[PDB]
DNA sequence: GCTGGCACGACTTTTGCACTCGATCGAATGCTGTTGCACATTCAT
RNA sequence: GCCGCGAUC
DNA sequence: ATGAATGTGCAACAGCATGATCGCGGCAACGTGCAAAAGTCGTGCCAGC
């Protein structure tokens, strides 16, 4: 929520301004960039359900 | 920087771990290609040109 | 996005590494597989009627000699398309039991390690559902522009 | 892995056919070598040579399952330790129960 | 305020579940729908929950039964 | 609120003092060697420009005041504040875990 | 010629911003001995003997 | 045809990242088009190419 | 009667288009692990 | 998006 | 006595060598002619003051 969550940052800023102090986390953009980078090679990486 | 000339070295005597000290010579010029002489563990003259 | 290469090229992930995947899959050394990749030498396939072997490393001069003598029945290519052709023709399941029988029948500390490595790779490939022809890629993906 | 061998030995010995259990020989490896051989590829690819680990993970078609601490830190979920250990205990039962 | 949480820790001794219990109690007291059960001395909700735990008046079991009673009332 | 925070009126200072009251903040040094190299303190505002560190924790931090700098990370969640109070407070870890 | 001369004078391993705190820094920077540079050795390359 | 949310729903449940080789058909599945020109942007309009 | 924004018949610009020919370098870090190849040895006939 | 150079602990 | 298989030893190639800060500079790769369309310019138009 401090570094790479594009929606997490805004959500947690709104929560603090409201005064909620709720986590509501997500998925960092850095790992998505890494997944796109590896997929750009011949290796396929996906997230199983 | 290293002065151009002729430099002899012993390579500390620990390359093949056999205790055989190996003497090598270098010809460092101000400009151009290098030239080295190298002593094998089997006492063979090897020249490492450039 | 993607780009089509209009000709199959080889991936350096599986070619140039100390435990080369294509190296030990084809039972040929890294030097040979690198030489054929750059069109320096040819490799023939099939050729049961002719005296050429399945994985021959005949050079250019041997290529014209075979063409003059054997003529037809000699299927040799110089590019990575040859690697695709020989990789598709390989029957992984049939080779698995053949190498298993060779390993259990004859015992020797030298060939046992390489045989075990090849058997492990073959079993992993047949179990994982992958295919060996996918190592060398014909369509190359590209990174998104924002990255 | 000895942990994988132990459960197989216990399961085989639990049934009637106890002789199926296979004796093993424990091995010792250095830290640089033992770390790279872990059953999860997301870890051991963020410590040493990644070109080697990815291909040996690519051809095998393996899975990570995010069991250790390094994998969960990379993804950004709660690590299975300390305060986050309880949260990973609740999730395990739900997955097993369906 | 509580300079040390040892008194609260020994009430429910894990040093790890205490954090979760205090977080739940502070969430209840902060997002609304709850009032402190211990006199409030201008301090924040975190130390109020910790002092409730230390006094032995807030625990996981009784938190669950209070939630169940609230659900039953509604 | 933005404009008056930039203008830094006195009531903004009073509200900052109200917010700070019991929000633990955790300081750390650059080469975080062991787990005691990042500890959570309770901030007291000073009319100054440098962090004032307690002399006792210098041995744990391996910090001496000859130009040393430390980072100040703010735990901004209820779970994070409890973790920084019940696990990271300086009064909590007195015995070195070695 | 001008391109090479200006490239050497402006962007080189051994032509740096001069220190200007006190005359002492300028004095000790002008008469400075550097083992690095184009013909020199890399920082990682230097052993304990050098 | 309004009130559609895609940024929040982008966070999906997952577990056990899986890695495998990429098929050419699978690669084409990822791709949404083609690239045939080696230019990046045309300075005539300061816009991306075709 | 005086004045100021709309369309039409040539000029003028753009774009598909896919089609070709066209030296001078730094060389200098150990430390370890791995793989391949050459040679010495030993066993069989 | 770096590369060199200098500096602090 | 000699050939072949095996094990051992040696040489070449690959990865890797702390963390966090602050301050100054310097810094890459066309063409082609015509249809076909589109845009533009000089020109004439009605509607408001
Ligand atoms: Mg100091």
């Amino acid at each position: 929520v401090k570094s790479d969550d594009v929606n997490g940052r805004t959500k947690m800023y709104k929560n603090i301004v409201d005064g909620n102090h709720q986590m509501e986390p997500g998925m960092p953009e850095s790992f998505n960039v890494l997944l796109k980078e590896i997929r750009s090679l011949g290796i396929n990486i996906e997230l199983e359900d | 920087h290293r002065s151009p000339g002729v430099f002899f070295d012993s390579d500390k005597g620990k390359t093949h771990s056999s205790g055989k000290v190996l003497y090598n010579a270098r010809i460092i010029p101000y400009r151009g290609s290098w030239l080295d002489f190298e002593f094998d563990p089997k006492d063979n003259l090897f020249v490492r040109i450039d | 996005g993607h780009i089509e290469l209009a000709s199959p090229t080889a991936h350096i992930w599986f070619l140039k590494s100390l435990p080369s995947r294509i190296g030990l899959l084809l039972d040929m050394p890294l030097r040979d597989i690198e030489r054929v990749l750059y069109f320096e030498s040819y490799v023939v396939i099939e050729g049961g009627m002719t005296n050429l072997e399945r994985q021959q490393i005949l050079t250019e001069e041997q290529y014209l000699d075979a063409l003059e003598e054997f003529g037809d029945e000699f299927d040799a290519k110089m590019g990575a398309e040859a690697i695709q052709a020989l990789l598709k023709s390989m029957d992984l399941e049939q080779e698995c039991e053949q190498l298993r029988e060779e390993l259990n029948e004859t015992n020797s500390e030298t060939k046992r390690k390489k045989l075990t490595k090849r058997i492990k790779l073959l079993e992993a490939f047949v179990q994982s559902g992958n295919k060996p022809e996918w190592m060398i890629l014909t369509v190359l993906p590209v990174l998104p522009p924002d990255l | 892995q000895v942990e994988y061998s132990r459960v197989k030995i216990a399961n085989r010995e639990l049934e009637a056919n106890g002789k199926v259990g296979a004796t093993y020989s424990r091995d010792l490896l250095g830290i640089t070598k033992a770390s790279l051989a872990t059953e999860s590829f997301i870890s051991a690819a963020s410590f040493q040579e990644t070109t080697r680990v990815l291909t040996e993970a690519a051809v095998a078609g393996k899975r990570d399952e995010l069991r250790g601490l390094k994998e969960n830190v990379i993804v950004g979920r709660l690590i299975p330790a300390g305060t986050g250990y309880a949260y990973h205990q609740d999730r395990m039962r739900r997955r097993a129960a369906g | 305020a509580r300079v040390t949480v040892q008194d609260a820790v020994e009430k429910i001794g894990n040093r790890f579940d205490l954090v979760l219990v205090a977080a739940r109690r502070a969430r209840q007291m902060q997002v609304g729908g709850k009032d402190p059960l211990v006199p409030e001395e201008n301090d924040k909700t975190t130390v109020i929950a910790l002092r409730e735990i230390e006094e032995g008046l807030i625990n996981n079991q009784i938190l669950d039964v209070r939630e169940r009673q609230e659900q039953q009332e509604q | 609120a933005k404009k008056m925070v930039e203008r830094e009126e006195a009531v903004v200072w009073d509200i900052l003092d109200e917010v700070i009251r019991e929000h633990p903040v955790l300081l750390n040094r650059a080469p975080t060697l062991h787990r005691l190299g990042i500890q959570a303190f309770e901030p007291v505002l000073i009319e100054g420009k440098a962090i004032q560190l307690h002399p006792l924790v210098c041995a744990a931090y391996n910090a001496d005041f000859d130009g040393d700098q430390m980072a100040v990370h703010v735990p901004l969640t209820l779970e994070a504040q409890l973790e920084a109070r019940a696990l990271m407070m300086s009064t909590n870890n007195i015995l070195s875990p070695a | 010629i001008s391109a090479a001369v200006k490239e050497f004078f402006g962007s080189s391993q051994l032509s740096q911003f001069m220190d200007q705190n006190n005359p002492l820094s300028e004095i000790t920077h002008k008469r400075r001995i550097s083992a690095l540079g184009p013909g020199g050795l890399t920082r990682e390359r230097a052993g304990f003997e050098v | 045809l309004l009130k559609f949310l895609k940024a929040q729903t982008k966070t999906e449940e997952f577990d056990a990242i899986k890695i495998a080789l990429a098929s050419p058909d699978m690669i084409r599945s990822w791709s949404f088009g083609e690239v045939k020109k080696p230019e990046t942007i045309n300075y005539r309009t300061f816009k991306p190419e075709r």
